[PDB]
RNA sequence: UUCCGUUAACGAACGAGACCUCAGCCUGCUAACUAGCUAUGCGGAGCCAUCCCUCCGCAGCUAGCUUCUUAGAGGGACUAUC
């Protein structure tokens, strides 16, 4: 009852827009891989510090003993590296949870929710749809008189 | 604007008038009994009949109130 | 290091290292029409860089490394973008069949992609270890 | 029993389908056939939308007609004795059954 | 002979709604809250309380989230491997304490489960619900006799003593019933409760019964005679009862404060009360009360999701 | 002979709207108010609700059996592969298509519409409706044309629920001097075994049951 | 120091002078420390939430101007690195600082409204001083061989210092001016 | 014309809101060979062989499962708490 459980596995995503990326962890040696690739490649490049916040701030320390692979589809070239960036928050959160003590993940989930709540909680902000009598949701045809 | 409509705030009176007794403080132990004791044709304003009725059954205690409340 | 697979390298430092490993194998033929054409109709001038045709190999070789299953029509549309219309708007285009097909028959002249009978082509064995064997060398 | 059937129910409402879409998948749970379903395919949304005006003037407003299908797959292990001894019961207006056997 | 302030545990964001104890006197408790949560303890090292402002009498070991909504009642089996509980969503998950994952999901209440209990040699499971019925289970997720009330259910006891296994059951109908279990049919309607019985309670000996609710009064039967008897009379309305394991004690949680009650004087012992510090929480009072298997611990569930322990000194 | 799903209930439809007006076009003056199409396996039943069940079977039942073979060849059923059935509309008063219709030949005939208008309404009331109203827009008396309400009861405007509990209808008089226009809202009551009106209470309707 | 901007730069060696602009540039406390001037964040819905977002995103967010840049924030970002390594690079002091000294000393502090000269609001402030920074930064960029980040560079350099030099700093002056000539 | 409050008005009704649809949440529920995941087996490549590890492809209605996809049922917010 008071043992730390075996460790195993966990599958957690996270979401922004249209893109939903999905990440699983196996107990492993530290590899973090998106879509096959290493994050350390994951592009656009200036926004590659994003998706790499939540690594840094919980420290490359707390994810040797998990294998992150992520698949990630949907959304677009920032939905999908804001999609990655919550996917491997909410899977560390998620793996400490059940196979690393309660304590240690909610020392985790401060320092997450410290920084940002979006690397926990997903956005629930979407596209509003079309009117008609404009080009756009608000925009409205240009009046003449 | 949050201003709760004529059908809330009336039935809020009505369930207190006669179920006071088995009538919480607690939104959800009060949206409970609300559907015990009512037939409402919505969740949205089953909920906002025991929130109102919450937030008088709190009012009560402060004292003053426009109801009947006999007791 | 070594024992680097092609996903595990930047796409743009593999994809020049590729064009160089085609060039000096000696085994590409080119055709008359490399100098003249362009790769879509969008364009408006011939790819600038020399090497171009050895580029477009590599980058296709790449891409059914990772994919398998590409037609002719598939990479006329991977490498389609936006064709500008003067004083209309843009829109979707696609891409030469004749520079892919050709490219593509010139990469079956090596053993590096063959054809499926799915349709398209898949990658080779061989062809799946000079990609490999190239991933490699390619400076992290 | 022998064969494999696929009963396709298509409709525009979704509580009719969807009782009877029960009423299957309980008659073949009480003759002890396996039943892989209901299997919901996604919404088929037919949109017309048109000038309301029957003129060109006024204010150019536009209603959006939407007609929604829904698809249920249902596949049974069976005989085709059982299967049409099934769908037999009252299926409600509007529910297109469809069954078709295979290997 | 009385209880001091040993320390505060934070694990639960939203009101808490039940305390199971090991029965072993293992050292960890096991919370359920109104947050859909299951937590266990780690009560291996309390750090008493300083007054320094700091520190957690105990450290929240292992979460437990499988129900889809407020979880209300847990009890722990005899092993201590195992809990079952309660949820408003309907049904009743038993979950493996060591792994953390739910072994069995018990269906058929329609409405909100308020009370589970298991027997006293883990073999039946009896749950109360909205729905004004009582239904005895298996380990087996298979609902026996479906037992009656007119009104919600409130709380199930299981009769601690072996010569005729009884459930008692208070409910919302101002009435407690007591169930024979042999035959699942009724032997004694007490009634007598000038509100809802919103807790009962049996002493360990299986004689004297308690029942609390709306009415503000502890009315304490007993069980087999099935006859009124002192009516101990509490400050507001009673959410929790529960018998000193013992020391012959009644502690009742009520709006007001915790009062223990010497059963043999019928006097007030005790009132612990929260030391709150301002009109913020207006109305911070306990639900769950949970003796200690030895009894020198009392564990106190607040509507704030804070845990207070209160040791015999 | 493989059709889409989506070519078969927008054909579905359209066969619908198709015979719903070749019904009111012909069986007009024997009260039709609908019909409701039943495609059973063996054969496409056609039930028709109408006020005189004695004037669409006809003489020996020719009229229904005439009705039933040009529907099959017309809409190219297969032979036997098609039933139209002729059904009693069980609360005439209930029905705005039945009470539009009936007041379109009280108006044919040269009743006064003022006469008329209240005279349906007062059919309704006593069926049962919780609220009627009959509109006639028109040359009623002079050459300019008005419009006359002939409101009486409860009746909702807005919102979806109106949609389940006002049945409306909207008939032309071929006059002399023109076209009448004939708009009939008939606002349900709700019934509880669903039959007489809708079956879900209105939204804002509480009920409170006494201690 | 564990979170740098771009992984390069320090926040906490970052000294926000002025008194009355400091609860409106998210610089100081260690909750306004980002790796990156791009947040996605909701700093719209309630009247004063746009204070509490980091002032380098607010410094790029005025860069997505005019249409033709509008919604281009990744460029923006980009700009951003390219301006604060040149500042790095001319002044050898951190860029947030420099960036900070420049929004202090281009903020208008009083105003005309109706003629009478009324006082800006430190929001208001702000806003208007990354504005001016910016809109100088675009306007000398606009047909011009010299790049949007070392034109932004220069602009915040040259108000960093106080100079009149600097578009901003010029128009600050004219601004406040108009508001002494019609006091 | 949403309520409160004042009051020869009180009590209602339409309209407004309620309602309906779409979107947002659910590691709870129901279920997937026209959706996937994970594991296993085999095969390919890498590393150098094999093994391991990594990236792939194929197969299994006896490989499990439903997080991701779908679509039904429900839950969920009430300004609830300060
Ligand atoms: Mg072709
Ligand atoms: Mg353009
Ligand atoms: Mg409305
Ligand atoms: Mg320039
Ligand atoms: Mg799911």
């Amino acid at each position: 009852v008071l043992t730390r459980p075996t460790p195993g596995t966990v599958q957690c995503f996270g979401r922004k827009k249209t893109a939903v990326a999905v990440a699983y962890c196996k107990p492993g040696r530290g590899l973090i891989k998106v879509n096959g690739a290493p994050i350390e490649l994951i592009r656009p490049e200036m926004l590659r510090l994003k998706a790499f916040e939540p690594i840094l701030l919980a420290g490359r320390s707390r994810f040797k003993d998990i294998d992150m692979r992520i698949r990630v589809r949907g959304g677009g070239k920032t939905s999908q590296i804001y999609s990655i960036r919550q996917a491997i928050a909410k899977s560390l959160v998620a793996y400490y949870q059940k196979y690393v003590d309660e304590a240690a993940k909610k020392e985790v989930k401060e320092i997450f929710g410290r920084y940002d709540r979006t690397l926990l909680v997903a956005d629930p902000r979407r596209c509003e749809p079309k009117k008609f009598g404009g080009r756009g949701a608000r925009a409205r045809f240009q009046k003449s008189y | 604007g949050r201003v709760r409509t004529k059908t809330v705030k009336k039935t809020s009176r009505q369930v207190i008038e006669k179920y006071y007794s088995r009538m919480t403080l607690d939104f959800h132990t009060n949206k409970k009994v609300l559907e015990e004791v009512s037939i409402l044709q919505s969740k949205r304003l089953r909920n906002k009949v025991a929130g109102f009725t919450t937030h008088l059954m709190r009012r009560i205690q402060r004292g003053p109130v426009r109801g009947i409340s006999l007791k | 290091s070594t024992a680097r697979t092609v996903k595990d390298v930047n796409p743009h430092e593999f994809v020049k290292a590729y064009s160089a490993h085609l060039k000096r194998s000696g085994k590409m033929e080119l055709p008359e029409w490399v100098d003249i054409v362009k790769t879509a109709r969008f364009k408006e001038l011939p790819p600038s860089d020399a090497d171009w045709y050895y580029i477009r190999a590599a980058s296709m070789a790449r891409k059914i490394y990772l994919r398998q299953g590409i037609g002719i029509g598939g990479f006329q549309k991977i490498y389609g973008g936006r064709q500008r219309n003067g004083s209309r708007p843009p829109h979707f285009c696609k891409s030469s069949g004749a520079v892919s097909r050709n490219i593509l028959q010139e990469l079956q002249k090596m053993g590096i992609i063959d054809v499926d009978p799915k349709g398209g082509r898949l990658i080779t064995s061989q062809g799946r270890r000079d990609l490999d064997q190239v991933a490699g060398t390619v400076p992290a | 029993v022998q064969h494999r059937i696929r009963i396709t129910l298509s409709s525009k409402s979704v509580k009719n389908l969807e009782k009877v879409c029960s009423d299957l998948v309980k008659g073949a749970k009480e003759k002890q056939l396996k039943v892989k379903g209901p299997v919901r395919m996604p919404t088929k949304v037919l949109n017309i939308t048109t000038r309301k005006s029957p003129c060109g003037e006024g204010t150019n407003t536009w209603d959006r007609f939407e007609m929604r299908v829904h698809k249920r797959v249902i596949d049974l292990v069976s005989s085709p004795d059982v299967v049409k001894q099934i769908t037999s019961i009252t299926i409600e207006p509007g529910v297109e059954v469809e069954v078709t056997i295979s290997d | 002979e009385s209880l001091v302030y040993a320390g505060v545990m934070r694990g639960h964001n939203d009101v808490v709604t039940a305390i199971a104890t090991p029965i072993d006197n293992s050292p960890f408790i096991v919370s359920s809250s109104r947050d859909k949560s299951l937590l266990v303890w780690d009560l291996t090292n309390p750090i008493q309380a300083t007054q320094d402002s700091s520190s957690e009498y105990g450290v929240p070991f292992r979460r437990l989230t499988g129900h889809g909504h407020f979880v209300q009642d847990v009890v722990l089996s005899s092993d201590g491997q195992f809990a079952l509980s309660g949820s408003w969503d309907g049904e009743l998950r038993l979950w493996d304490l060591s792994t953390g994952v739910t072994t069995r999901r018990f269906v058929g209440h329609e409405k909100d489960v308020l009370s589970v209990a298991f027997s006293i040699d883990n073999r039946q499971i009896v749950s109360a619900s909205r729905d004004r019925t009582i239904k005895l289970w298996n380990t087996l997720g298979e609902c026996k006799y479906t037992i009656g009330h007119t009104g919600w259910v409130s709380c199930v006891r299981f009769s601690p003593n072996n010569f005729a296994p009884t459930i008692v059951s208070g409910s919302w109908d101002r009435s407690v019933k007591v169930w024979n279990l042999t035959n699942c049919k009724l032997r004694c309607t007490l009634d007598g409760h000038g509100g809802y019985v919103s807790a009962v309670a049996v002493s360990p000996d299986g004689s004297l019964c308690a029942s609390g609710g709306k009415d503000g009064v502890t009315l304490l039967w007993d069980l087999t005679e099935g006859k009124r008897l002192y009516s101990l009379d509490a400050g507001s309305i009673i959410n929790s009862l529960c018998f000193s394991p013992n020391r012959y004690w009644l502690c009742a949680a009520t709006q007001d404060s915790i009062k223990i009650w010497d059963l043999e004087s019928k006097h007030i012992v005790q009132d612990l009360r929260p030391e709150v510090p301002v009109s913020t929480k207006q109305m911070l009072y306990c639900t769950c009360l949970s003796w200690s298997a030895d009894g020198s611990t009392l564990y106190a569930g607040y509507t704030d999701g804070t845990i207070r322990i209160y040791k015999i000194s | 002979t493989q059709i889409s799903k989506k070519k078969k209930f927008v054909s579905d439809g359209v066969f619908y709207a198709e015979l719903n007006e070749m019904l009111t076009r012909e069986l007009a003056e024997d009260g039709y108010s609908g019909v409701e199409v039943r495609v059973t396996p063996m054969r496409t039943e056609i039930i028709i609700r109408a006020t005189r069940t004695q004037n669409v079977l006809g003489e020996k039942g020719r009229r229904i059996r005439e009705l039933t073979s040009v529907v099959q060849k017309r809409f190219n059923f297969p032979e036997n592969g098609v039933e139209l059935y002729a059904e009693k509309v069980v609360n005439r008063g209930l029905c705005a298509i039945a009470q539009a219709e009936s007041l379109r030949y009280k108006l044919l005939g040269g009743l006064a519409v003022r006469r008329a208008c209240y005279g349906v309404l007062r059919f309704v009331m006593e069926s049962g409706a919780k609220g009627c109203e009959v509109i006639v827009s028109g040359k009623l008396r002079a050459q300019r044309a008005k419009s006359m309400k002939f409101k009486d009861g409860y009746m909702i405007s807005s919102g979806q629920p109106v949609n389940e509990y006002i049945d409306a209808a909207v008939r032309h008089v071929l006059l002399r001097q023109g076209v009448l226009g004939i708009k009939v809202k008939i606002m349900l009551d709700w019934d509880p075994k669903g039959k007489l009106g809708p079956t879900t209470p209105l939204p804002d309707l509480v009920t409170i049951h006494p201690p | 120091g564990d979170v740098k901007l771009f992984n390069r730069w320090t926040f906490e060696d970052v000294q926000v002078s002025d008194i009355s602009l400091n609860d409106y540039l998210a610089v100081t406390s260690m909750k306004h420390y980002t790796f990156l001037p791009h947040s996605a964040g909701r700093y719209s819905a309630k009247r004063f939430r746009k204070a509490q977002c980091p002032i380098i995103e607010r410094l790029t967010n005025s860069l997505m101007m005019h249409g033709r840049n509008n919604g281009k924030k990744i460029m923006a970002v980009r700009i951003i690195k390219h301006t604060m390594e040149i500042i790095h690079l001319l002044t050898d002091a951190n860029p947030i600082q420099i960036i900070v000294d420049a929004i202090i000393n281009s903020g208008p502090r009083e105003d005309a409204t109706r003629r009478q000269a009324v006082d800006i609001s430190p929001l208001r402030r702000v806003n208007q001083a990354i504005y001016l920074l910016t809109t100088g930064a675009r306007e000398s960029a606009f047909r011009n061989v010299k790049t949007i980040a070392e034109c932004l560079a220069d602009e915040l350099i040259n108000a960093a210092k106080g100079s009149s030099n600097s578009y901003a700093i010029k128009k600050k002056d004219e601004i406040e001016r108009v508001a002494k000539a019609n006091r």
